């Protein structure tokens, strides 16, 4: 279940990317 | 630890929450 944490981390990581856009 | 990572995206949880508003 690590591998969906870790996963999920590229999730808010992709949110950020909206702080900009 | 599950913990770990829940912890790591609590934190870009709260970073995209804040840039968010």
């Amino acid at each position: 279940e690590i591998a969906a944490l870790e996963k999920e981390i590229a999730a808010l990581e992709k949110e950020i990317a909206a702080l900009e856009k | 630890k599950i913990a770990a990572l829940k912890e790591k995206i609590a934190a870009l949880k709260e970073k995209i929450a804040a840039l968010k508003e």
